[PDB]
């Protein structure tokens, strides 16, 4: 019976709310007897206390049998009390990433038993946790209890436990600056560079401290020894990797199965380089029906095959050495997919990852590269608390040319060029000034929103003019189509004039790829030209405009 | 330390809870700086550690003072401000001196330290909670709350307003022509004095505040600065708007007249009295863009009329105090940036352009940052409040790098624009 002299954390109900009141009659004698057997022992240990029924509050009680029926477990549903309890500080958002851990000569894992019941509950609040064990029929007075300690499933339990643990660890860490303690949920992880004998002595010492405060640690074995299967990882003394990834074989796939698959792939991507989720996640654009059986496209099949080839043999990440420089390297996968590795030494990775651009209809390689650099910078600041040096497949002149003329402010930290094809380049550049000795194409196109017919055409200063009909199109498509016609029918140098702000918008963005075939063809033409000057004029003001519809 | 009054009781707006905001990840360097700073602040009783029963959180950052080698802690109170100060605008609100923008010189002094002498209402302290984060989520964050009036909270100068008034009273009487306005941690002092005697008067105010118990770390390098410049000086008399200019050319091509007609047609959204007709008639035929086109008399007359109407200010443009200020910035390249502060579209309360320096010092983010700071300062001087920016930058990028160059004790509201169009050159 380890009662604790731990200072309690003051707790309030949400303002204007009172304690929960719910009557529990049901159900059967057996459950009642089990509840008695449990509650007597809990009362004996001081975890709960029988109370006089003076205008109290109540909460439902259940008894649920685990596998191997030799033991029973009591389940109290506190949701209705959780509604009325005050908010607490967030407990733990993320877990620490293994790539950010430092190598230690010794690492010990400590599991604390009955953690919540070892930590007392604020006195004035205790009455709100009251519950009743039912009589065997015949409306006889039920057994009243209340919690003296943190109830399992109660809103404030994990946070209060965390702070209690921190305070308990406070005096030990003061006498032991040479060791590192990470606290996670009900577990403690103690690293040290102390010699194994000294380390084990210190661990036993810590165990004794914790036991003095009413917290238990394993006396059989000491149990966990590397691995160390933790939060989907495998932690080894000199290395870390993911737990084994298994990709199921199926003749049929639903949205759920694809979700799980893509999840496993994403998880696998942090270490195994080259993982591609694009074609497989594109099948998930079916966000309407979640139970719908989804047929696999050929692209998705090939991609999954590639991932299976990558996952064939194991790969491992290393740990972080603060004394060494931090390097990040990026490669383009070509489909709008990007992959990267973060490392210190050449044959070892701290971790890997991927960036994909789902955003936008049109984009280009340089901007995507910048976004990747951004993602990696954020991730690095989170994990190691610093920004990595970058190795990038881009010439400095390319980058400079892009950012100097770009409308958005962008910046990249210290980085150097690495030559590993494909290189990131500017595939075309529009002239800043009109070209002397070039045919001028006044272009335009229009569509009927109803009939979806539309057309596109041009007229040139040399008197040449063309008009082509279109079907199943839109005004935007007709404007782009007009520009494309002008490109097709012109020479190596061309001046185009458009009244479409949209088309000029797409072209001035300098995209190297798009999901639209038209824009792709326009891009090809633009690459094939020596000089292209695109100019814009107000529509319908009839300046130089096209009079034909 | 003693409490001059006990505490000024603070209530929230009905139906509003305290701020809960995520703390952004920080560099190890900045984390250590914050840890040091807060250890000292705890040692002085300014802040205290808190438990899990305090749900509220406010972000914190580490900047550098101005140019210094010493780290400064900057708490972002924007949310708490909106959840509190909106009710101390009415109740405790500081009146804004419309005559300040008319002065020839305006110096800015940092009075923040003063707030640290005054205790904060016991029940309100839990809303000042902030978190020094840990790297790689290794340890739970370090949690403090203020025991005294925090810098950056708009309630601080409001509470301290009376003390400030009575401290400044003797200086105001011997200098009745000097305008003094307090925005948060800052004291803006205007005068029509010659620059030298203006600086002397500012030093007089510094010594006055100092012998009255107010430190103002605007103090210099002591005697000899090597190449650098002294305390922030503004000149709101030169702060008027900017007109729209048209290119002056000896010869005009088809292209030039096309850009001209376009820009004028855009300008017609502001000035209704613009006519492009006679300029459009000259482009009637389909011609090569490089073909030089002589201007007729009608077109020239039209260009003269347009230039004449464009140099006069816009009619019916006034400041609505019930409406938020909006500042749009667009990047002009070559270290130049242009901006417009407005309320409703095409009605511009203020416009301007900034170029810091050319080459071998600064990048885009630094320039945009300094721009935002300057625009905000102007806005404060003129309307007594800051605008909400639309920033031409990627959100995550800005959220990463903005604290590097930020020298200001206040932060404005911002959102990010991925769209912006052709109109760039039209503002330059
Ligand atoms: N179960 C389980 C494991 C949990 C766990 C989680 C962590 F984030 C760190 C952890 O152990 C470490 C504790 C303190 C440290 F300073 C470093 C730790 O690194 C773990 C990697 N490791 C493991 C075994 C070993 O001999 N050396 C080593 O660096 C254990």
């Amino acid at each position: 019976v380890p009662i604790s002299p731990i200072e309690t954390v003051p707790v309030k109900l949400k303002p204007g709310m009172d304690g929960p009141k719910v009557k529990q009659w049901p159900l059967t004698e057996e459950k009642i007897k089990a509840l008695v057997e449990i509650c007597t022992e809990m009362e004996k240990e001081g975890k709960i206390s029988k109370i006089g029924p003076e205008n109290p509050y109540n909460t439902p009680v259940f008894a649920i049998k685990k596998k191997d029926s030799t033991k029973w477990r009591k389940l109290v549903d506190f949701r209705e009390l959780n509604k009325r309890t005050q908010d607490f500080w967030e407990v733990q958002l993320g877990i620490p990433h293994p790539a950010g851990l430092k190598k230690k000569k010794s690492v010990t894992v400590l599991d604390v038993g009955d953690a919540y019941f070892s930590v007392p509950l604020d006195e004035d609040f205790r009455k709100y946790t009251a519950f009743t064990i039912p009589s065997i029929n015949n409306e006889t007075p039920g057994i009243r209890y209340q919690y003296n300690v943190l109830p399992q499933g109660w809103k404030g339990s994990p946070a209060i436990f965390q702070s209690s643990m921190t305070k308990i660890l406070e005096p030990f860490a003061a006498q032991n600056p040479d060791i590192v303690i990470y606290q996670y949920m009900d577990d403690l992880y103690v690293g040290s560079d102390l010699e194994i004998g000294q380390h084990r002595t210190k661990i036993e010492e810590l165990r004794q401290h914790l036991l003095r405060w009413g917290l238990t640690t394993p006396d059989k074995k000491h149990q966990k020894e590397p691995p160390f299967l933790w939060m989907g990882y495998e932690l080894h003394p000199d290395k870390w990797t993911v737990q084994p990834i298994v990709l199921p074989e199926k003749d049929s796939w639903t949205v759920n199965d694809i979700q799980k698959l893509v999840g496993k792939l994403n998880w696998a991507s942090q270490i195994y380089p080259g993982i591609k989720v694009r074609q497989l996640s594109k099948l998930l654009r079916g966000t309407k029906a979640l139970t719908e059986v989804i047929p696999l496209t050929e692209e998705a099949e090939l991609e999954l095959a590639e991932n299976r080839e990558i996952l064939k043999e194991p790969v491992h990440g290393v740990y972080y050495d603060p004394s060494k420089d931090l390097i990040a390297e990026i490669q383009k996968q070509g489909q709008g997919q990007w992959t990267y590795q973060i490392y210190q030494e050449p044959f070892k990775n701290l971790k890997t990852g991927k960036y994909a651009r789902m955003r936008g209809a049109h984009t280009n390689d340089v901007k995507q590269l910048t976004e990747a650099v951004q993602k990696i910078t954020t991730e690095s600041i989170v994990i190691w608390g610093k920004t990595p040096k970058f190795k990038l497949p881009i010439q400095k002149e390319t980058w400079e040319t892009w950012w100097t003329e770009y409308w958005q402010a962008t910046w990249i930290p210290e980085w150097e060029f690495v030559n590993t094809p494909p290189l990131v380049k500017l595939w075309y550049q529009l002239e800043k000034e009109p070209i002397v000795g070039a045919e001028t194409f006044y272009v335009d196109g229009a569509a009927n929103r109803e009939t979806k017919l539309g057309k596109a055409g041009y007229v040139t200063n040399k008197g040449r003019q063309k008009v082509v009909p279109l079907t199943n199109t839109t005004n935007q498509k007709t404007e782009l189509q007009a520009i494309y016609l002008a490109l097709q029918d012109s020479g190596l140098e061309v001046n185009i004039v458009t009244d479409s702000q949209y088309a000029l918008g797409i072209i001035q963005a300098q995209p190297d790829k798009s999901e639209s075939e038209l824009v792709n063809q326009i891009i090809e033409q633009l690459i094939k030209k020596e000089k292209v000057y695109l100019a814009w004029v107000p529509a319908h003001k009839g300046i130089g405009g096209n009079e034909q519809v | 330390p003693i409490s001059p009054i006990e505490t000024v009781p603070v209530k929230l707006k009905p139906g509003m809870d305290g701020p809960k905001v995520k703390q952004w990840p920080l560099t190890e360097e900045k984390i250590k700086a914050l840890v040091e700073i807060c250890t000292e602040m705890e040692k002085e009783g300014k802040i205290s550690k808190i438990g899990p029963e305090n749900p509220y959180n406010t972000p914190v950052f580490a900047i550098k003072k101005k140019d210094s080698t010493k780290w400064r802690k900057l708490v972002d109170f924007r949310e708490l401000n909106k959840r509190t100060q909106d009710f101390w605008e009415v109740q405790l609100g500081i009146p804004h001196p419309a005559g300040l923008k008319k002065k020839k010189s305006v110096t800015v002094l940092d009075v923040g330290d003063a707030y640290f002498s005054v205790p904060l209402d016991e029940d309100f302290r839990k809303y000042t909670a902030f978190t020094i984060p840990s790297i790689n989520n290794e340890t739970p964050g370090i949690r403090y709350q203020y025991n005294v009036l925090p810098q950056g909270w708009k309630g601080s100068p409001a509470i301290f307003q009376s003390s400030m008034t009575k401290i400044l009273e003797p200086f105001k009487k011997q200098n009745p022509d000097i305008v003094i306005y307090q925005y948060m941690d800052d004291l803006y002092v205007g005068s029509d004095l010659e620059i030298g005697q203006h600086r002397t008067k500012i030093e007089e105010l510094r010594q006055h505040l100092l012998r009255w118990g107010l430190t103002t770390p605007d103090k210099k390098h002591q005697k000899e600065p090597p190449f650098l410049w002294m305390g922030y000086e503004l000149h709101p008399d030169k702060w008027t708007v900017q007109p729209i200019v048209l290119p002056e050319k000896d010869s005009w091509t088809v292209n030039d007249i096309q850009k001209l007609v376009g820009k004028l047609n855009w300008a017609s959204q502001i000035y209704p009295g613009i006519k492009v007709r006679q300029l459009s008639k000259l482009l009637r035929g389909t011609k090569a863009l490089t073909e030089v086109i002589p201007l007729t008399e009608e077109a020239e007359l039209e260009l003269a009329e347009n230039r004449e109407i464009l140099k006069e200010p816009v009619h019916g443009v006034y400041y609505d105090p019930s409406k938020d200020l909006i500042a749009e910035i667009q990047k002009q390249g070559q270290g130049q940036w242009t901006y417009q502060i407005y309320q409703e579209p095409f009605k511009n309360l203020k416009t301007g352009k900034y170029a810091r320096m050319r080459g071998a010092h600064t990048n885009d983010v630094k320039q945009l940052t300094e721009a935002v700071q300057k625009i905000t300062t102007e806005s404060i001087v003129i309307w007594g409040k800051t605008p909400k920016f639309k920033l031409p930058i990627q959100k995550e990028t800005w959220e990463t790098w903005w604290t590097e160059y930020w020298q200001a004790t206040w932060i404005p509201e911002w959102e990010f624009v991925n769209t912006p169009p052709l109109v760039k050159l039209w503002y330059q």
